[PDB]
């Protein structure tokens, strides 16, 4: 996922 | 979209910024639904929302290494219950979150460091127990 630097993401 | 001036980005992260790891995102996932929805709605996010949230993080920070140094297991009623004040404020302010959907967020949490080390930085020894008080928290709360 999401902004790969605070908390949410990317991958399941 | 997001707000922020390259000062004013530290004032509520500390040196994280969205617009050079917004590219990496694309990159990466470039069509991923949780993603789209921060776009959709950040758009109408302004400073006194991300501010509120960080403050959110911190206060979640707050209680997890005072339950975490405690040496309290992942597991445990207290960081269980930790995992869901994490769901529930997360998903309201990016994407709505499933129990399996970010479960595996939180395990993929510590493949990229630049959340771990932007996380931990309150705290050496978290991004890790994070992950497993959140995936745990995903096992009971997953019928
Ligand atoms: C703070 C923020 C800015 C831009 C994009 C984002 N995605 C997420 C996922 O958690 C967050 C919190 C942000």
């Amino acid at each position: 996922s999401c902004t790969t630097c605070e908390c949410c993401c990317s991958c399941a | 979209g997001i707000n922020l001036t390259p000062e004013e980005k530290f004032e509520v992260f500390g040196d994280f910024d969205p617009d050079q790891y917004e590219e990496e995102v694309r990159e990466r996932w470039g069509n991923t639904d949780a993603y789209r929805q921060s776009k959709e709605k950040t758009a109408s996010y302004t400073k006194e929302d991300w501010q509120r949230i960080q403050d959110e993080a911190d206060e979640l920070t707050r209680r997890f290494v005072a339950l975490m140094d405690a040496g309290e297991p992942a597991d445990s009623e207290g960081a269980m219950d930790a995992a869901e004040d994490h769901r529930q404020g997360i998903a309201r302010n990016h994407y709505d979150c499933g129990y399996e959907m970010h479960t595996c967020l939180g395990e993929m949490y510590v493949s990229d460091e630049r959340f771990t080390r932007n996380i931990d930085a309150a705290k050496p020894g978290l991004a890790a127990y994070m992950r497993d008080a959140i995936l745990a928290n995903a096992v009971r709360h997953t019928p």
